[PDB]
RNA sequence: GUAAAUUUAACUGUUAGUCCAAAGAGGAACAGCUCUUUGGACACUAGGAAAAAACCUUGUAGAGAGAGUAAAAAAUUUAACA
């Protein structure tokens, strides 16, 4: 029954991630305290 | 001793080939953020205390500026718009997931 | 493909770049030894007939 | 029920509660909060990564805009884990 | 006592890129075999969720999940609601880990379940060509034929 | 991941803070990373249309190094409109003038020429010492790596590696050197 | 000085004299041979 | 190796032409100049040489959120002489 007009995206899935989904701090490594880049401390 | 990336961001891959050689099997657990690595979280005698509401109104000009510096854009993006694109905005867009 | 991965599949495509750098180093050192010794584990080509 | 998240089905109010909760009755010391991951903080829009830890071994991760939303955040998944209704979970079978 | 061909240490005696040494073959070999007999276990016993595979269909590749849509931009011989199986699989992964065909696996090992559910026509295509001074003016309209396919289940079998 | 579908959006979209420094650096290869961040280009779900570009904050932009004799062959030209408005200026003395024009410039040439330009070197902080404000400190993430290495003078070897070196030649006992 | 773009030697005091990047004919004896390549 | 050719019948339209390569002529061994010949291309598509007629890659038509390629990015820093 749906319209026959122009679909986006040839394809539509629910569940895109299985492994999480990228977000910047991914592949990034942690630090000794969690310190920030030239904390005096 | 070899690693072919580093292993301390993502996850430990480890690379195989199976005995036929036909087909490779990665195995990537994830690596866990260590709790060193972590950082703890950050923490009127005789009157009420009366809410402190004020809301200064700042004229369109100073008014933008202070809203590009809060958000580090350009003046353009907080300018309005006309009744022609203010319409031609779709108000039901389509949503998948 | 690959950028699906690489935006869903963090990991599947960290393992890629695994086998990928993997492969390089491979390549490298039979560059190198420009000799007969053995090709490398993932070097190997599977053969159709 | 397809596609929708635990959360997304049943309403909960304090997640930390019920979490620490279930942590009591299947006997494991109280979660600790910690900030994992941030970024800004002084700006109008950060990103706070806190992780839920038990016994110096994190149990679970979640962001935000405010380190309070990521803390909760951080609890609904713990709940989602200990629950099994996970996004990556074992689909239906029919 | 320096051996001939001894360069002393200067910024370009040496190749800038740092000295790698890969593992030998035998010990490899074993590790190898330790690795995938662990991912079979890991397959045997279940701990895995929420398989994915990228699949060759249609002259395309797909990454697709359970519970999936596609739509391929041809027509496939099939009744509505007909259960296939999908077969040139690329990958197939979970969390955790993932297996990969060179180039592609082996029937045994993985199986795509699909559906097709919908036959259909994609909306009305426009070709128009024109060149200016010349009076060159054309103008098509097409409808390229479709397939819904859902993609049910995934599974994969113990064969490593 | 198991987020929730909100805050998944803000993990995944959030802008990052990267810190930089100059100090005998090329411009250039600063502004070629600073711009590649700026623009998002690093994130595999960079779109011209997603807003993706992240904080950029450079440091010691007074103690860059330009290779050859660029302090006096670059020029940077510039024109006030009125009949007689074009002046150009020596890279030295821009430097001289302010400390961090030349880098302000590079990167601004490398960006994308789009109306997005002007935001992303809106977002983009430069400082031409080692001070940086407490704000900007509290907000960065991952100093970046610096592309030049900085070859090491003479007096900055240590005496172990000095005698490592072998010397290279005799010489005579009797040249006054 | 005179612009050549061949400088010559005409004394023997003459004495080329690569300064500011160009070559100079100096002569302290015969000014007049003074020359700047060009 | 190929598949076109000649004849018969019936007619229209084109007959104010440009660059490039090559062999020449005129002119200044000037011209985005003029005149012949041989061959391309343009007066039809697409990609490249910045924009682009004539240079280079490429032709036979549609859909595709696949893939392999074609052409395709200028290099150079010089003067001591008993
Ligand atoms: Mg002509
Ligand atoms: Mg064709
Ligand atoms: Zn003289």
């Amino acid at each position: 029954g749906l319209d026959v007009i122009r679909i986006r995206k040839p394809f539509h899935t629910d569940n895109p991630s299985i492994q999480g989904q990228w977000h910047p701090f991914t592949n990034k490594p942690t630090t000794f305290r969690g310190l920030r880049p030239r904390e005096v401390q | 001793t070899y690693s072919p990336l580093p292993d301390d961001y993502n996850c430990n891959v480890e690379l195989a080939l199976t005995s036929d050689g036909r087909t490779i099997v990665c195995y990537h657990p994830s690596v866990d953020i260590p709790y060193e690595h972590t950082k703890p979280i950050p923490r009127d005698q005789v009157l009420k205390t009366r809410l402190e509401e004020k809301v200064e109104h700042l004229e369109e000009g100073p008014m933008i500026e202070q809203l590009s510096k809060m958000f580090f854009t350009t003046k353009h993006r907080w300018y309005p718009h006309g009744r022609y694109h203010r319409c031609r905005k779709n108000l039901n867009p389509p949503k998948d997931r | 493909v690959l950028a699906d991965l690489a935006i869903y599949e963090p990991k599947t495509f960290k393992s890629l770049a695994a086998l990928a750098s993997r492969r390089r180093h491979e390549g490298f050192a039979a560059a190198l030894g420009d000799g007969k010794e053995p090709e490398g584990i993932f070097s190997r080509v599977v053969q159709y007939h | 029920m397809t596609g929708k998240e635990l959360f997304e089905m049943w309403k909960i109010i304090n997640p930390m509660g019920l979490l620490v909760e279930e942590l009591k009755k299947r006997n494991v010391s109280a979660p600790e909060s910690r900030l994992t991951r941030q970024s800004g903080g002084t700006t109008a829009l950060p990103l706070y990564f806190v992780g839920l830890y038990c016994d110096k071994k994190l149990i679970a991760e979640g962001p935000g805009e405010t380190v309070l939303v990521a803390e909760e955040e951080a609890a609904r998944v713990a709940l989602r884990k200990l629950y099994g209704f996970t996004e990556n979970r074992r689909p239906w079978n029919y | 006592s320096y051996l001939p061909g001894y360069v002393p240490k200067t910024s370009l005696s040496s190749p800038p890129w740092p000295e790698v040494v890969l593992p030998d073959p035998v010990e490899e070999t074993r590790h190898h075999a330790e690795v995938v007999k662990k991912v079979n276990e890991m397959i045997v016993t279940g701990q895995y969720g929420r398989l994915f595979a990228v699949v060759h269909f249609a002259s395309r590749q797909w990454k697709v999940t359970s519970e999936d849509l596609i739509l391929i931009g041809n027509e496939l011989d099939l009744a509505c609601g007909e259960r296939i199986r999908l077969e040139k699989v690329l990958l197939v992964g979970a969390d955790n880990f993932t297996l990969l065909g060179k180039p592609l696996l082996g029937k045994d090992l993985v199986r795509v379940e699909a559906t097709v559910i919908e036959k259909t026509e994609s909306w009305p295509r426009i070709i128009m060509r024109f060149r200016k001074r010349k009076n060159f003016k054309k103008k098509r309209i097409v409808t390229t034929p479709q397939t819904v396919l859902r993609i049910n289940s995934i599974e994969i079998a113990p064969c490593l | 991941s198991s987020f929730s579908r909100a805050p998944q959006q803000w993990a995944t979209f959030a802008r990052i803070w990267y810190l930089l420094d100059g100090k005998m650096q090329p411009p250039g290869k600063l502004a070629a990373m600073a711009s590649i961040r700026l623009q998002g280009l690093h994130k595999p779900v960079y779109h011209a249309l997603s807003d993706c570009g992240d904080h950029v904050v450079i440091m010691n932009t007074r103690h860059i190094a330009f290779s050859g004799n660029k302090w006096e062959q670059k020029v940077y030209s510039s024109h006030t409109g009125y009949p007689g408005g074009f002046r150009q200026v020596t890279a030295a003395q821009l430097h001289l003038r302010d400390p961090v024009a030349i880098v302000k410039l590079a990167i601004y040439g490398m960006l994308p020429k789009n109306l997005h330009r002007r935001t992303m070197m809106e977002r983009l902080h430069l400082f031409p010492d080692e001070y940086i404000p407490e704000d900007i400190l509290k907000n960065l993430v991952e100093e970046l790596p610096q592309p030049r290495k900085i070859p090491k003078r003479l007096d900055e070897y240590t005496q172990e590696e000095i005698d490592a070196f072998p010397r290279l030649w005799t010489p005579p006992e009797d040249y006054r050197l | 000085f005179k612009n050549k773009t061949v400088l010559k030697k005409r004394c023997k005091d003459c004495y080329l004299v690569k300064r500011r990047g160009r070559w100079y004919v100096y002569c302290k004896t015969h000014p007049r041979h003074k020359q700047r390549q060009m």
